[PDB]
């Protein structure tokens, strides 16, 4: 194990004088990739289920504490409907479900791997399937139903183990196939037209003459591109296929930390069941019987005090990350709109 | 022997050794007990399980409701059966007809299903993303606006909300 | 006029229902004998009145603690709008945007502000094209041996004759040396034309 | 449950989350090992002989249904106190390492 | 030179008076006998 000094960068010196300037004479065309969390998981909380289960006695004994279970599911029922509000603010931009025709003449630029692909049984792109494949959820599905986890299977899958403690996840509203509908209309909007279905009708124009438009709003003349247009359409391929490659073959850690961080929230909520807090046994069952009712209830009020606040510290966090989430939401919906429908 | 509780019991696969009587998960919970007659392990599964969300069209309108099953497959634990069983990929749904149409979403169900009181009756359908267009693309068309529109839009945002004080003491 | 602000009655309606609920939280009893101080403090001598009233106590300061907790996150919500509504003052008011659909959907045009109760209405004045027309297109013109190309157009074709126009607005004109400039010769452009 | 948990009459238009689907329980089992005995009530509290303080006796017992109720017509205590358990539950258990 | 950076003067006495906020907080009974645990241990024995 080495210890040393960071470097900050390689140095470097700008040779300037009083009349000297510097002037490009070829360019490169480059395609990089952003990455932005648009939604996180919807969950949903039972009190009575989490806090006493089964148990008669501690569900009467809670009757004292329900506005605070009201309060703790409004929170929570707030944050599922701002997912869905954030991946229709980013995604549902157009209400024109646009297609690329079958003229695949775009002056030689090649759109083959970011075009649906009617292959599939849903219609994902290429690269939309090599994104689909890096980042693993814990939930295939949201029906796992009660005779399919009885027996030892409960407390050895996670996700049953959630269950049976009132932690339900819900699915989201809008489909993978229908956000993929999106971004598919997006695209075919965006080459066929340029930008102007982001403003009014969609008004087509030959994409080799959009993208002299585009030259021009850099700064640069239109003969630079009609007279290099072989060099450019080869540069884009060359630069897509050089995503792909790196994408297929090896991350979406910004992705990932959004599953990561609700599957070890629920989890921890779990685990947190085996606490005393200051009881004589962290099960209702041992209290309830060796203990009779006026006196177990000072055990049962310990546990339930422990859980409520358990419960609580759980939607406060989850409340302050879904307002980071938000934020990174209302980014990628500004992007959206002044990156793809526009020339910035 | 003693220890009490409520649920399902089922023959297990776990083998204690002989000074062993129950058995704990991760919750400390008890989840598997040894019969003391038969000396055969048993697994103790809770009896409550799955989620289940009420779709009303306002009681203001009507008391028909449908209820969604967050965690059934029907093709049971209901409440009822009724007609018009229709299952989703959100769970199944009870109580409102299945149509073949598509509209914007009224109540969101989930997966791509909304539902919404039509014709009185509650219906459920899958909704639509919008209307389908085609651009008329070649590689020497150009379209171009030889009239236009002036157009006023709202757009609102707020600023503030209330300030409040409160006394510990006399709260 | 007809019929909302909903987005603006949202946050009044959200306080009130936030105090409200601290109101009505006075009638727990946090594991007590009850909820009152004078149903304990009569009934019961001090030293053991003590247990029930720091009962209530720790309760009461919990409820507390977390209405200070759901109004400081939604305070900073709060904050987030009012940036955005301060930038698209001095940018959309104040000036004329370049962004898309920041001020509006179409070509911004200009913006008016009105106040409303705890929030401000833009009114956004944008600028949309209409009744398009089709034409046929080229990128280039070759005349002698030279390719001309159109400096703030595009060349179109009624069918038989040529035009150089603005690309948001129909107005044809004749290509002439003032409309177009020159660049190489007609033997590097794809879909150059004979005019 | 929707208007209750509402406290409310009416109820909006909407989707609302309700409680987890329960079942109730159908019958009540009880499983306690084959004891066939009662304990030795009568050579514990009916002695003829008890030990000095100073050099206590103590004694194992297993194997014995503890029905303490023959207690009653022969024995009068005058201090009875438990510690972790309730006196009213003492019929329920099965009592480990007596 | 002459006379301020508050925005960054701020950062700096909030973070300071919370942390001196939890170490006078350790003054608190909570409802106990004494706000010190030698108080406790000793003149009280452990159950
Ligand atoms: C532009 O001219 C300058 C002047 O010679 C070149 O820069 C110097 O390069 C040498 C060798 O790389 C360095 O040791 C000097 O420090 C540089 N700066 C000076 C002398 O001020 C530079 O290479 C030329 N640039 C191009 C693109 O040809
Ligand atoms: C501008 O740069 C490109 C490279 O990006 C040059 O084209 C390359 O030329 C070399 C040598 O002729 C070939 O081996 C490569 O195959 C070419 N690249 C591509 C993508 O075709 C081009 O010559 C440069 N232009 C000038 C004027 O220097
Ligand atoms: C551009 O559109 C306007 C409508 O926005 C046209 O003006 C209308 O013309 C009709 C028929 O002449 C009248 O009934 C309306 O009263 C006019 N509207 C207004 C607001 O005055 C206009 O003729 C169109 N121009 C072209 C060249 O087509
Ligand atoms: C394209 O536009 C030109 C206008 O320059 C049309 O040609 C003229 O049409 C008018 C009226 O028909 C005649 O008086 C002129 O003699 C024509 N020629 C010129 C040089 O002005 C032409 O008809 C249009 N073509 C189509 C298909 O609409
Ligand atoms: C407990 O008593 C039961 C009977 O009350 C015993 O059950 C017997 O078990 C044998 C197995 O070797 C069977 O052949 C008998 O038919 C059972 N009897 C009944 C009535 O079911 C049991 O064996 C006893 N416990 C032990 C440890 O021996
Ligand atoms: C302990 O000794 C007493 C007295 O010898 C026994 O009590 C008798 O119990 C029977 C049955 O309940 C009664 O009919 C008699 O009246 C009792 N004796 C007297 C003097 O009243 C008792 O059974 C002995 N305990 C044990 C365990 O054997
Ligand atoms: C290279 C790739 O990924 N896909 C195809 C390839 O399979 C096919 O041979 C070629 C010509 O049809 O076009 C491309
Ligand atoms: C009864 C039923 O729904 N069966 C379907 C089966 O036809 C389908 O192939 C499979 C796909 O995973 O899902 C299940
Ligand atoms: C031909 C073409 O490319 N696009 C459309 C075509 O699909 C449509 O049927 C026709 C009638 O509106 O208008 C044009
Ligand atoms: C008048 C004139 O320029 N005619 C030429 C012709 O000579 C040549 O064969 C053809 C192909 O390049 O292009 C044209
Ligand atoms: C586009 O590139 C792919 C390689 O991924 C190739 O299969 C396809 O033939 C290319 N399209 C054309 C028109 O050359
Ligand atoms: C619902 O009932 C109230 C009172 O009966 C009434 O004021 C209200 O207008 C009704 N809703 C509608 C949409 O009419
Ligand atoms: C219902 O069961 C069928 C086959 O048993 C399965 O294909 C389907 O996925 C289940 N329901 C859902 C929506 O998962
Ligand atoms: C509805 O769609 C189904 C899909 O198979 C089709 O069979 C049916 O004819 C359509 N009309 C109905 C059943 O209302
Ligand atoms: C443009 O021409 C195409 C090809 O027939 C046609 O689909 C479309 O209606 C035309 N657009 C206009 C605005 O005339
Ligand atoms: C346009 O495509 C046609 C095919 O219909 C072809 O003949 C022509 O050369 C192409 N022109 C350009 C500029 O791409
Ligand atoms: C354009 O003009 C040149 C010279 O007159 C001729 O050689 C060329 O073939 C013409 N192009 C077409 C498409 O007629």
């Amino acid at each position: 194990i080495i210890a040393y000094t960071m470097s900050l960068g390689a140095e470097n010196s700008v040779a300037y004088s009083n009349n000297s300037i510097a002037i490009p004479t070829n360019f490169t065309i480059s395609v990089t990739t952003e990455i932005l969390p648009v939604s996180m998981t919807k969950t949903s909380v039972d009190c009575t289920m989490y806090i006493c289960g089964d148990s008669t006695e501690c569900s009467n004994l809670l009757l004292q504490y329900g506005s605070f279970c009201t309060q703790l599911n409004r929170a929570l029922t707030g944050i599922a409907v701002e997912q869905d509000k954030n991946t229709q603010e980013v995604f549902a931009q157009v209400k024109q479900i646009y297609k690329t025709p079958p003229i695949k003449d775009f002056g030689g630029f090649n759109f083959s791997q970011i075009l649906p692909d009617p292959s599939k049984p849903s219609k994902r792109s290429f690269i939309e399937d090599l994104l689909f494949n890096k980042v693993t959820l814990a939930d295939a599905g949201f029906i796992k139903q009660y005779g399919d986890c009885l027996g030892d299977i409960a407390a050895r899958d996670l996700i049953c183990a959630q269950k049976f403690n009132g932690l339900t996840v819900l699915p989201p509203l809008l489909t993978d196939e229908m956000i993929a509908q999106y971004t598919s209309a997006l695209l075919a909007g965006t080459i066929t037209s340029g930008w102007t279905f982001g403003a009014g009708a969609a008004l087509q124009i030959p994409f080799a003459m959009q993208m002299a438009y585009r030259f021009n709003g850099i700064g640069v003349t239109q003969n630079v591109l009609y007279e290099n247009q072989k060099l450019i359409a080869n540069q884009f391929n060359s630069a897509i296929g050089k995503i792909q490659d790196s994408l297929s073959s090896t991350a979406l850690g910004k992705l990932q930390d959004v599953v990561n961080q609700n599957a070890q929230a629920l989890n921890t909520l779990v685990k947190q069941l085996s606490s005393n807090f200051g009881a004589i046994s962290s099960v209702l069952n041992d209290i309830l019987s060796r203990l009779d009712p006026p006196e177990a209830e000072v055990q049962i009020d310990r546990l339930i005090t422990g859980r409520l606040q358990s419960l609580q510290t759980y939607v406060t966090q989850q409340l302050i990350r879904a307002a980071e989430i938000r934020a990174s939401a209302n980014l990628a919906a500004t992007k959206m709109s002044e990156c793809v429908l526009g020339q910035s | 022997n003693g220890l009490t509780g409520t649920g399902v019991l089922t023959e297990s696969n776990k083998k204690f050794l002989p000074f062993q009587q129950f058995g704990r998960d991760i919750a400390d919970t008890t989840d598997a007990v040894r019969d003391p007659q038969t000396l055969e392990i048993l697994d103790i599964t809770p009896c409550s399980f799955g989620g289940v969300s009420v779709i009303t069209p306002g009681t203001n309108t009507s008391n028909q409701v449908a209820v969604l099953y967050q965690d059934v497959n029907c093709t049971w634990r209901v409440y009822s059966t009724g007609s018009n069983v229709f299952q989703t990929r959100a769970g199944c749904l009870i109580g409102a007809e299945h149509v073949n149409n598509s509209y914007e979403c009224d109540i969101p169900i989930g997966a791509g299903i909304c539902a919404s009181y039509q014709t009185q009756s509650i219906i459920a359908y899958t909704m639509s993303l919008g209307a389908e267009n085609s651009v008329a693309y070649s590689n020497n068309s150009i379209a171009i606006p030889t009239n236009f529109t002036i157009s006023v839009t709202t757009e609102i945002l707020p600023v503030s909300m209330t300030k409040t004080s409160v006394d510990c003491t006399m709260y | 006029s007809s019929t909302a602000l909903g987005k603006l009655q949202d946050v009044v309606n959200q306080n009130a229902q936030a105090l409200n609920t601290l109101v009505k939280q006075l009638s727990s009893n946090f594991g007590a004998i009850s909820s009152v101080l004078n149903d304990i403090l009569s009934r019961l001598d001090p030293p053991e009145a003590e247990v029930q009233i720091d009962r209530l106590i720790t309760g009461r300061l919990q409820s507390l603690q977390t209405y200070v907790t759901q109004q400081l996150i939604r305070a900073a919500e709060i904050r987030a709008s009012a940036n955005l509504a301060a930038t698209k003052m001095s940018e959309c008011v104040l000036g004329q945007s370049k962004r898309v659909d920041f001020c509006g959907k179409g070509y911004h045009l200009m913006s008016f502000p009105q106040s409303a109760p705890h929030g401000v209405v833009f009114l956004h004045v944008t600028y949309v094209p209409a009744q398009e027309k089709n034409f046929t297109t080229a990128p280039a013109i070759c005349h002698d041996g030279k390719a001309h190309f159109p400096r703030e157009g595009v060349f179109v074709s009624n069918g038989t004759h040529w035009f150089v126009t603005q690309r948001n607005f129909y107005e044809p004109q004749i290509i002439t040396t003032d409309n177009t400039f020159v660049s190489g010769n007609c033997d590097v452009v794809i879909g150059i034309v004979n005019n | 449950e929707t208007k209750c948990t509402l406290k409310s009459f009416t109820v909006e238009k909407g989707i609302y989350q309700t409680s987890n689907f329960r079942v109730q329980p159908t019958e009540s089992i009880v499983r306690f090992p084959n004891i066939t005995n009662l304990c030795p009530f009568g050579e514990v509290f009916n002695a003829t002989r008890f030990a000095s303080v100073y050099a206590w006796n103590r004694k194992r017992i297993s194997n014995c249904v503890a029905d303490y109720s023959v207690l009653y017509n022969s024995a009068s205590f005058s201090t009875f106190k438990c510690y972790g358990v309730s006196p009213t539950k003492l019929n329920d258990l099965c009592f480990t390492n007596v």
